[PDB]
């Protein structure tokens, strides 16, 4: 498991796998806003 | 940004208005790169977190572990893992390299200059351009030797990395003698990719893939130096298309090829691969099967489990006769001038290779999507997909994407640079200057 | 002394969140480069340094 | 005529024999204008062996006038092929007749054309009028970039 | 004689496609 | 069985390199426009 | 049919993305695509009245002759054995 | 004629958490078993029956099923 | 006003709501 | 000239009746040895030890088989994945006994659909269109390849690729759902969904194109929004078009990778033992007689 | 759940990063 001085940290790093999907939407929610001009 | 009347590129396209814009693809890739990175630290501490040392790294669905483990951080002999901090300090260093490259491609894409060719001459190109561009190419191929030297040099001057051939199981050796003979290098390039011959794939001891390593590190600095002080010869300039698509697509060809090498590597190779780590392949599943129940068998002069090759070998029977090609580490030593040999099939078979094999038997290649590990007909019991079988599925599909991606971007390329991307000329089209079919 | 190291990867956790938040929006802004020209250029020194101040922390955790 | 008809067809798009005759008539009349364009080439190269400069300048400028458009050759030309000959003729001819900047953009329009046989320029004695104008060397150079930076791998070495 | 009768039937088939890959009326 | 093995090896590598010199044959895409 | 159909789709999308005039008169030239295709797979279309009805004729043709061997198989009348190869 | 304002937004907040409400009532309070007849986890299985259930019946469909759904 | 297509709307979207409720009720329960 | 001048000249020629690119020039000679060995194969040709134990599969015309159960049996088993030439075999009558033609013809067909790949685009270019033909006509070429080439090496042995025959195409698809769950697979139902609407599109399209025929695009769309409550897609025909070509290839090209991806032992959902009671006893679902046909298949399917 | 609520709380947070930037943006008036 993780080193006990980062043990109360773990529940974050259980979600950092899922941003870079993010990315994608948001760029579609830029270019909604921008309404794809 | 821009919109489509002053582009022509509609917003599913938009990425299509950076060609002509230096600073705004520069920054692009900055952030891409960032992407990658932060990818690469998320998952390392993902999988450092989720991670239990006293079970096998393939039990669980672990895929970068392997890599740094393989690398020949934390493992003492056999595979068991000494210690787990490598594997944070890595991630850990990744995720703040991400950081810095992630503010590097936004300061580029959204407040440095659009177009870096004028108040920047050394990092200003034009696509057209026949000089700029190779010296672009020779300084990445400067980058890349720099790395497989770097590779070499870990491998040669540090800790070492993990032999999986060492006599009693896998250990971490330090490399002392790499096979620099350029014959057994692209011996492996000229062979066969059919039956026992695997061109590349077929690498077997770790000092023929540090020499290969030394000759392409070498190799590739040699060639970004060429590049850096060379124009392209003019059969070059006559037979390509010098324009971004172009370059673009002839990356994507290649990384297509090598995205189908990876997995085909992945899937087959198990000493880049090693078997402690990744699970056993296929063949090596069949395989220890059959050894195990022929020990199992001979505890309780073929022995219900030996036959005939089709060159004449000793083979294990059964199905396993189409995997008759596998060498592993813990049948090599059983193995005869002739096949398998039976006075070695028949004592000296130490408790460490039956161990391993019947650990190996019960985890073969097999899984689903629901992540139920077994064949198709089996109830619910375990959830074990091999992850040989995840990195080869999902780099064959990358692999053939890209493919498709050379395809269209070769197509694209070509026909802008003849001046048919817009469409026929609706005046003089080429059909009605022809004669007609007969 | 984990205790203080996690209080300060808190801090360095708000403050990279409030970086990544602001940075954006004082870039795209019209003339927002100026206006905190070294203003956010500060701040990035103090994540920097607070990546240090766990890093240091953790040979002597 | 039946450009009428064919254009009629064309709206509808489903080709028939209004096309077949028109595509004949563009086939046939394209093969007697390249024709007359050789014939052409070949009556300007003779009056010009027996000097007589001006008059072959003006037929290979009227043979590079009647040029077809939008033209596809079966090797993927893009231009006729005797259109880069006679550009380097027109270059040639003008260059014997002083007038070096126009001399050298025909030459330049010749290289961008194909001809790539850019020893023939340098050895070429009609230019030598071209090689008074440097602009000369600065489109050859453009056109041809020798592959060897010479001047920095010399100056690298020297430190 | 089925073989040989499969065989002419294929045949046939083939004959028809290239008579009018081949023999196809003008435009 | 080895004039065959030498057999298909010359047809194959006469036709390969017809197919490589065709490539090379023709010239680069230009737009005579602009 | 069902297989056919799907080709013709994709064929006639294709061909008609591929053949576009450059901007009542058609939007593409279907003299370069009969051309394409008489040089590629040996016959091609030449009038949109037969292709658009062949689009449409061919699921249906093939959907009806399977509806009939389904009704065929209601009465348990199956095309099961060969008693030669039995 | 699309109308999102706020007037929409207000409107429609009330009775949309009303209809959630009643479907979590309509199955939490066991409704659903007895409307529809689906057996409840545990009593697929009563004593004087172990395995699936058989009709083998038209006409006396009725109260064979209520007799071997352990009513 | 009943108009016609607010009679389609509600009829369409009204049992989407109550029949997504129960379902997230269902999926709260055990199985 | 020279004789590699009209050589040159006559291969890249547009008069001809059928063009024959540079791409034409490796496609001919490939898919005519492809034909003509198939052919003499399917005709007359000796049973096939399809499993190595000496227990040959007939599927020539000569030995009983009609049209529909003949076929082309895929090489032995003892081959594995080895190069198999007609000049490696110990003799001819050995290597049309480890089932030689079908490598030969399968290698054959294979250079040559991609060599024909390349050739649309070849013409293409001569023409002065857009070369994106090729790219629809990757998704059939894509499935082929995984069908005939993927899948063996993903299974270790040719011998698991299609037989070439109808029969034979029957008895891999049912011994593929038996191994592996074919129809419970999202790639599959992909696969399945873009060649059912490219069917239905086909039909649709076809049907308002012939019905607006004048003595009106706008009158058809008119009818289809009315139609369909669509009225605000497909106005522009180059959109519809392009969806016509879009869907299918898409669909087949999942299709194609849910097929090689199964080739690496990774099955489609399984839903087995799913739906449990009180103490624990299993009530079945539908997926339960998916499995009891798959489990009968995977027990017939043996030998021994 | 201790645990699970604050992962819930921590992937809300993270989440709403990017449209309160670009809400910003628009309000503010920015480049976008
Ligand atoms: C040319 C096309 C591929 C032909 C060869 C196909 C093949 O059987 O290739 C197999 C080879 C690997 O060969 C294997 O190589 C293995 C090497 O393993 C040996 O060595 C290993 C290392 O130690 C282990 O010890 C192992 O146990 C031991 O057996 C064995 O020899 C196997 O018998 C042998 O089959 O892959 C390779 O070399 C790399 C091949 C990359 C391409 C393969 C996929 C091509 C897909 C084309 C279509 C894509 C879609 C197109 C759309 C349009
Ligand atoms: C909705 C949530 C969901 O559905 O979540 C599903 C998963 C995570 O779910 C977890 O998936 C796990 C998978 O098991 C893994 O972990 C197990 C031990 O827990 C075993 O080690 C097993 O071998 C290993 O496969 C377990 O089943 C967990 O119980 C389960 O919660 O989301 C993820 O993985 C996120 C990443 C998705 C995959 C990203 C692409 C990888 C390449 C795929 C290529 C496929 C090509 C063909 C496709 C057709
Ligand atoms: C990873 C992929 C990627 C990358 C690197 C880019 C990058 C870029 N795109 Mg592209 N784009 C992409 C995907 C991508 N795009 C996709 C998928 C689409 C389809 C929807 C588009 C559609 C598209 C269009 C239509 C246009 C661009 C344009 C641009 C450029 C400027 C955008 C801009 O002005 O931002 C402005 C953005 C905002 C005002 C709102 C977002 C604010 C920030 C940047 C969001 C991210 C903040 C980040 C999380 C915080 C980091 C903090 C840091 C300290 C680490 C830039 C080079 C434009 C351009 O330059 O063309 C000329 C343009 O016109 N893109
Ligand atoms: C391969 C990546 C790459 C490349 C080619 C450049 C190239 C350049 N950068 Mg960028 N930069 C990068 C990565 C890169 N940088 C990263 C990762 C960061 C984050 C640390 C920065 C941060 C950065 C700043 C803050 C500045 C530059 C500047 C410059 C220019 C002068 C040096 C030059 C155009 C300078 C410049 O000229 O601005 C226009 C400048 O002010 N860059
Ligand atoms: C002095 C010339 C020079 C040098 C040294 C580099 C170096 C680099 N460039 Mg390039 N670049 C240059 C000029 C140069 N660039 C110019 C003039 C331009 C045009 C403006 C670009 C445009 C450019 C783009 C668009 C990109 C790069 C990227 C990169 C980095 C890729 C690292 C990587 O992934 O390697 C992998 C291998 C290793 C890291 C191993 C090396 C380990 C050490 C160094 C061994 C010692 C690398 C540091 C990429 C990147 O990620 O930048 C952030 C990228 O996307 N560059
Ligand atoms: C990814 C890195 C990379 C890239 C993109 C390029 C790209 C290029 N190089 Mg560079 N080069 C590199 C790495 C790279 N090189 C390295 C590492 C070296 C050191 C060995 C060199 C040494 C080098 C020299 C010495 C020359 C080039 C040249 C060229 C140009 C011609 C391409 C070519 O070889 O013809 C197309 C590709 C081939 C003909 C393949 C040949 C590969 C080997 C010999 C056989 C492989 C057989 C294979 C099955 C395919 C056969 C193809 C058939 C035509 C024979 C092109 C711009 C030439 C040029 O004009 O630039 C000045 C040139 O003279 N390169
Ligand atoms: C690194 C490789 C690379 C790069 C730099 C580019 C760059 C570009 N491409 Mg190319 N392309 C690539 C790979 C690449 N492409 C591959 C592999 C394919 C095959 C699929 C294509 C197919 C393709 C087409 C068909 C087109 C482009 C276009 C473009 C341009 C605009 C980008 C765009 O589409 O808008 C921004 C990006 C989007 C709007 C895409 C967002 C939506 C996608 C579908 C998300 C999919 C995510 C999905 C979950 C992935 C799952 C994968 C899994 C199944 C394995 C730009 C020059 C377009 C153009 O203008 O050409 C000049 C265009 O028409 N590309
Ligand atoms: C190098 C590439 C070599 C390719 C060789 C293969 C080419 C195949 C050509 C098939 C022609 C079929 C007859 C067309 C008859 C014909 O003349 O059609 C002509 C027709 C064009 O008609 P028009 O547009 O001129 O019609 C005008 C109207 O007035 C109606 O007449 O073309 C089509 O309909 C396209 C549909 C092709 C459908 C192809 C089906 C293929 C079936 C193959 C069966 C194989 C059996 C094998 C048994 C062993
Ligand atoms: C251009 C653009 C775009 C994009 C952009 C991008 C993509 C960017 C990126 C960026 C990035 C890529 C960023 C990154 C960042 C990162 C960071 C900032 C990190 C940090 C880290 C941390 C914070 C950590 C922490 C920790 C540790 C150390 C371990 C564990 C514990 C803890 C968690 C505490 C789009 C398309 C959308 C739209 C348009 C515009
Ligand atoms: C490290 C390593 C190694 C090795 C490595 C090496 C040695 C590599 C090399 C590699 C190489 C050495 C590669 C090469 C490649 C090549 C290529 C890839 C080519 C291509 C070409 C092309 C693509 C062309 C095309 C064309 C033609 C054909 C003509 C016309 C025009 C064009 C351009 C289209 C070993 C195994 C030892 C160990 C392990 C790892
Ligand atoms: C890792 C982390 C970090 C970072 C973070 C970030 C940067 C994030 C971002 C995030 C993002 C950036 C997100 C985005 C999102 C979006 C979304 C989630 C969406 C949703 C939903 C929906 C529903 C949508 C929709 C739509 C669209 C958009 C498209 C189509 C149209 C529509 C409108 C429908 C830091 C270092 C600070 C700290 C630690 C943790
Ligand atoms: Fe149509």
């Amino acid at each position: 498991k993780l080193p006990e001085a980062y043990a109360p940290f773990a529940p974050i790093v259980d979600v950092l796998p899922v941003i870079p999907v993010f990315f994608i939407l948001l760029a579609f929610v830029w270019q909604a806003a921008v309404s794809f001009r | 940004g821009r919109d489509q009347e002053t582009t022509g590129f509609a917003w599913w396209s938009g990425n299509a208005r950076l060609i002509n814009l230096s600073g705004k693809l520069l920054g692009a890739h900055v952030a891409h790169a960032g992407l990658i990175v932060f990818w690469a630290g998320a998952m390392n501490l993902f999988e450092v977190s989720h991670f239990v040392p006293e079970k096998p790294m393939y039990e669980q669905g672990l895929i970068l572990l392997p890599h740094i483990a393989t690398l020949g951080y934390g493992v003492g002999p056999g595979g068991e893992i000494i210690d787990t901090f490598p594997y944070f300090v890595s991630g850990v260093l990744h995720l703040i390299s991400s950081a810095v490259l992630g503010f590097g491609g936004v300061y580029h894409s959204l407040i440095g200059p659009e177009t870096l060719e004028e108040s920047y001459p050394f990092f200003g190109y034009v696509w057209k351009d026949k000089n700029k561009m190779t010296n672009i190419l020779g300084y990445h191929l400067i980058m890349l030797g720099l790395g497989a030297w770097l590779l070499v040099w870990k491998a040669m001057y540090f800790g070492g990395v993990y032999d999986t051939w060492a006599p009693g199981g896998g250990d971490v050796r330090v490399i002392t003698n790499p096979t620099t003979n350029a014959a057994v290098i692209f011996g492996y390039l000229v062979k066969s990719p059919f039956g026992g011959d695997g061109w590349i794939c077929s690498v077997d001891n770790m000092e023929d893939i540090i020499g290969g390593h030394i000759w392409i590190g070498t190799l590739e600095i040699l060639g970004g130096i060429w590049h850096i002080y060379t124009t392209p010869w003019p059969w070059a300039r006559r037979a390509f298309v010098w324009s971004g698509e172009a370059y673009l697509s002839y990356s994507l060809g290649a990384i297509g090829v090598m995205g189908f090498i990876a997995c085909c590597m992945s899937w087959f190779n198990n000493t880049a691969y090693p078997s402690e780590f990744y699970g056993p392949t296929g063949p090596e599943a069949s395989q220890s099967q059959a050894f195990t129940f022929l020990v199992r068998d001979q505890r309780l002069g073929l022995g219900k489990y030996l036959m005939r090759s089709p060159t004449g070998e000793i083979i294990f029977g059964g199905e396993t006769m189409r995997f008759w090609d596998f060498r592993g580490p813990w049948l090599e030593p059983l193995r005869g001038p002739n096949g398998l040999d039976l006075n070695k099939l028949k004592n000296d078979i130490q408790p460490w290779q039956e161990r391993r094999a019947a650990e190996y038997m019960t985890h073969a290649p097999l899984g689903s999507l629901n992540s139920v590990g077994g064949v198709a007909t089996e109830i619910n019991a375990v959830n074990f997909v091999s992850p040989r079988s995840w990195l080869a599925c999902s780099h064959f599909c990358l692999g053939f994407f890209f493919f498709i991606g050379h395809l269209w971007h070769a197509g694209r390329a070509r026909a802008a640079a003849a001046g048919f991307e817009k469409g026929i000329d609706r005046f003089d089209e080429p059909v009605l200057s022809m004669r007609p079919l007969d | 002394m984990t205790s203080i190291l996690q209080v300060a990867l808190l801090a360095l956790i708000f403050v990279s969140f409030a970086l990544v938040v602001g940075v954006p929006v004082v870039f795209a802004t019209p003339n927002g480069w100026t206006d905190n020209k070294g203003a956010v250029f500060s701040g990035l020194s103090l994540w920097l340094l607070l990546v240090f101040v766990v890093g240091i922390l953790n040979s002597f955790v | 005529a039946a450009e009428k008809q064919w254009k009629k067809e064309r709206a509808g798009g489903n080709y028939g024999a209004g096309t077949k005759e028109i595509q004949a008539r563009n086939y046939v009349q394209r093969k007697e204008n390249e024709r007359k364009r050789r014939e052409m080439f070949d009556d300007a190269l003779a009056k010009f062996k027996e000097n007589d400069i001006q008059g072959a300048l003006v037929e290979f400028e009227n043979i590079i006038a009647m040029e077809p458009r939008n033209f596809v050759g079966d090797n993927f030309s893009r231009n006729t092929p005797i259109y880069k000959v006679t550009q380097y003729n027109i270059a040639c001819c003008y260059s014997m007749l002083d007038q070096v900047e126009e001399a050298i953009k025909s030459l330049d329009a010749a290289m961008l054309s194909g001809f790539d046989n850019y020893d023939q320029i340098r050895r070429d004695k009609n230019l030598s009028k071209a090689r008074a104008n440097p602009k000369f060397q600065a489109v050859l150079d453009k056109y041809d970039e020798p592959v060897v930076n010479w001047n920095a791998v010399k100056a690298t070495f020297g430190a | 004689m089925e073989a040989l009768v499969y065989t002419f039937l294929l045949v046939g088939t083939l004959g028809i496609i290239f008579f009018s890959i081949f023999f196809r009326d003008p435009p | 069985m080895l004039t065959l093995k030498i057999f298909v090896y010359t047809v194959v590598t006469f036709f390969v390199c017809l197919f490589i010199f065709g490539f090379l044959s023709n010239d680069p895409a230009r737009n005579p426009g602009k | 049919g069902v297989l056919g159909a799907a080709l013709l789709c994709a064929i006639h999308g294709a061909t008609v993305e591929n053949t576009l005039f450059e901007d009542a008169e058609e939007t593409y030239s279907m003299v370069t695509a009969n051309r394409f295709w008489s040089q590629i797979f040996g016959v091609a279309f030449s009038n949109k009245r037969w292709l658009h009805f062949f689009m449409l004729l061919v699921p249906v043709t093939g959907l009806w002759m399977s509806a009939i061997g389904v009704v065929g198989l209601a009465l348990n009348l199956r095309a099961y054995d060969f008693v030669s190869q039995e | 004629d699309i109308l999102t304002s706020i007037r929409y937004w207000v409107i429609h907040s009330i009775t949309v958490p009303a209809l959630f409400i009643a479907g979590w009532l309509f199955v939490s309070t066991g409704l659903a078993y007895d409307v529809f007849g689906t057996p409840r986890p545990n009593e697929y299985f009563t004593e004087d029956r172990q395995e699936a259930p058989l009709i083998t019946d038209r006409f006396n469909a009725l109260e064979q099923v209520k007799k071997l759904s352990g009513n | 006003i009943f108009t016609v297509r607010w009679l389609a709307i509600h009829g369409i979207a009204v049992p989407t709501i109550f029949f997504l409720g129960a379902i997230t009720a269902m999926q709260f329960i055990q199985r | 000239s020279s004789l590699w001048a009209r050589f040159c000249e006559w291969i890249t020629s547009t008069e001809n009746r059928l063009y024959i690119g540079w791409f034409g020039v490796i496609m001919i000679p490939c898919l005519l040895t492809a034909t003509s060995v198939f052919i003499i194969a399917f005709i007359a040709a000796p049973p096939v030890d399809i499993d190595g134990i000496r227990e040959p599969v007939s599927g020539s015309l000569l030995y009983g088989n009609n049209i529909i159960t003949g076929a082309v049996i895929p090489t032995s088993n003892a081959i594995g994945l080895h190069f198999y030439p007609i000049w490696e075999a110990a003799s001819l009558d050995e290597w049309l006994y480890n089932g030689g033609p079908y490598q030969l013809i399968v290698c054959h067909f294979l250079l040559g659909v991609y060599c024909y790949m390349g050739r649309e685009w070849e013409l293409s270019f001569r023409l002065g269109m857009r070369p994106w033909i090729a790219v629809a006509y990757s998704a059939p070429v894509a499935a082929a390849s995984a069908v005939f080439l993927v899948y063996p090496i993903g299974q270790g042995s040719f011998s698991d690729g299609m037989p070439l025959g109808i029969s034979g195409t029957f008895n891999f698809m049912i011994v593929f759902q038996a191994e592996h769950n074919i129809l419970m697979h999202p790639f599959h139902m992909l696969g399945v969904a873009g060649v059912f609407g490219g069917s239905l599109f086909s039909a649709m399209h076809g049907s308002l194109v012939t019905s607006s025929l004048i003595r009106n695009i706008v009158a058809a769309h008119g009818y289809f929004g009315r139609l369909i409550f669509q009225y605000a897609s497909f106005n522009n025909s180059r959109s519809l078009h392009f969806f016509l070509a879009a869907w299918p290839v898409i669909g087949i090209w999942f299709t194609a990778l849910g097929l090689s991806t199964m080739a690496f032992n990774l099955n489609g959902f399984n839903f087995n033992q799913s739906v449990v009671d009180s103490q624990g006893r299993v009530l079945n679902t539908w997926a339960d007689i998916i499995n009891r046909a798959n489990l009968g298949m995977e027990v017939m399917h043996e030998r021994n | 759940n201790i645990e699970l609520a604050l992962t819930l709380v921590s992937l809300v947070l993270v989440v709403s990063a990017g449209p309160l930037v670009v809400v910003l943006l628009s309000a503010r008036g920015g480049n976008l």
